[PDB]
């Protein structure tokens, strides 16, 4: 059900992407974090905001390509959520058009700056929460 | 040099949990060693498990100490464990499998809703939608209206008025319902939900009579 | 398009299902074979009679669960094809019905008495022709 | 002792196609040998195959001297050539994969067919009915009824899409239906026969 909280599992580790309610944004393995439901809503047709629920912060795109939570509603805050043929989905940021939120192998997102299409840390599989 | 099984690669372990969309190959593996050379055997959730409890069944390369299952479907979801044994000992690992099943097509509405409703002159009504979609859908509610006598412009689209359009402001929780708080002769008429995503558009009309 | 030769791939070896002008069943990896086009035709809802288009014989079924290419249609010519959740095909005996038409690993077929539904040779891939 | 790249394994290659139903994970191994150790390079179609050249990449597992493609979707089609090559010599040998979406769903017919048909008594009308499905569907053709036509060893698929009428009568008027189903679902369009 689009309307209920989701988990984002990274195929790159299974870590679930994590928003901290400090605005750190990173990646966990645990299930059972606290801070891993995101309210994923849709601006528009194939853009959507990501909330920490937990944290209520949303997921931003920086510039430079790295990732935070910010307080409120910027335009960094949307990505083009797209369900790639391999079944997976990507979020690429509607502002930096060609990055992705990815995350490493290590459990800590990558730099936009740094991801590409035939990367593994940007393919996410959602699981509803 | 009698030595009970152990973990060679202890590091190819660490992801317990193995979450995939349906039909995706998936593959356990629990290297270990010692010596006399234990034995390797699988459970489905602690039962024996033999390739005969799924379509086409599975592989199982022991020179990879690995399991192997191809097309993944959700009776498959469960805890696999590998049982490395010999004389001396014995070690297992437990692995989670959850299969996901997507949907990629545009939203779909329950049929039915919104459904026309006849009222009274300053009655309460409140329309309906119930959408269907993996990827996140964008919901809105329009009314169509007529200028002078048509409901079409000159571009040969309707016209219409955006009632509630889903986002950070309005929530998916209020968006699969449409308020009318207490109608007018003027609030008659034909009432749309739509919803899309990348893949596609779909949208249900219903309309309001009011007397 | 159904109307059309399909050509029948076991997941088994890669082997093609081959019926022999001389009523042989075996399988061929040659993709060129040309006694790998089968027409396979409906009697009723899920039951097909497999036709070697080359060989002009039917794929059938014995008691003991060996197969051979009939000159007519007998009892013995039809099967359940069905589409397994792995998206591969199965060819279970309408009349023996707990055995499948099946290739080995090595290109020969399986004895039905042999085959079962965890079996890799029981999976085949129709590909037009 | 300088020796040129040779297999090790010729018996794991003897399969040059690989068909498979979307969504699979496949892998091309080329063991092979040589000293000094050979280097391993693959190429789709002929061209330098980067990982980027698909979503999720792939993994080149060099001590298998394999290449390994998680969820192979119809994009990746295509010939695959593995390169092991040293100072003294290469060997290379091609793969062939072919990915097939299945369409796990009960039978289609063309919107629009059979078509109605309004004719004079005596005319020689035929109907049309184009179907589609995966997994063999069964065609059978009826009268509002009366079973006309139906698909099997004594009236192949050739003749099943089109139900001919010869010469027709007021009482020939009526309903027809083509039905098509699999052991999936059923479905089935009908048309309207007028005379005059």
């Amino acid at each position: 059900h689009f309307k209920d909280p989701k988990r984002l599992y990274c195929k790159n580790g299974g870590f679930f992407l994590r928003i901290h309610p400090d605005g750190r944004v990173d990646g966990v393995r645990e299930k059972s974090d606290p801070h891993i439901k995101l309210q994923l809503q849709a601006e528009e047709r194939g853009v959507v905001s990501i909330k920490g629920v937990s944290a209520n912060r949303y997921l931003a795109m920086k510039e430079d390509g790295r990732l935070l939570a910010s307080k409120s509603v910027t335009d960094e805050c949307f990505f083009f959520e797209r369900l790639e043929s391999n079944n997976y989905n990507t979020y690429r940021s509607r502002k930096y058009t060609s990055w992705y939120v990815a995350l490493k192998r290590t459990g800590q997102y990558k730099l936009g700056s740094k991801t590409g299409p035939g990367q593994k840390a940007i393919l996410f599989l959602p699981m509803s929460a | 040099m009698p030595v009970a099984p152990y973990w060679t690669s202890p590091e190819k372990m660490e992801k317990k949990l193995h979450a995939v969309p349906a039909a995706k190959t998936v593959k356990f593996k629990c290297p270990s060693s010692g010596t006399p050379q234990p034995t390797l055997r699988w459970l489905k959730n602690g039962k024996e498990f033999k390739p005969d409890h799924r379509i086409g069944g599975y592989k199982v390369r022991y020179a990879t100490w690995s399991i192997i299952m191809d097309s993944v479907v959700p009776s498959d979801k469960g805890n696999y464990t590998c049982i490395v044994e010999n004389e001396y000992g014995s070690i297992n690992h437990t692995y989670q499998l959850d299969v996901v099943e997507r949907s990629p097509h545009r939203p779909i509405l329950q049929a039915g809703l919104p459904a026309n409703k006849t009222v009274a002159l300053g009655s309460n009504v409140e329309f309906m939608c119930k959408v269907y979609s993996d990827p996140q859908p964008h919901i809105q509610w329009l009314k169509h209206i007529e200028v002078n006598g048509s409901k079409i412009g000159p571009d040969n689209l309707p016209y219409v008025q955006i009632l509630k359009t889903a986002g950070v402001n309005t929530t998916d929780k209020e968006m699969e319902v449409l308020h009318l708080r207490n109608v007018s002769f003027e609030d008659a008429g034909e009432y749309t939900c739509l919803a899309g995503n990348s893949i596609g558009l779909s949208h249900h009309s219903a309309w309001l009579t009011v007397l």
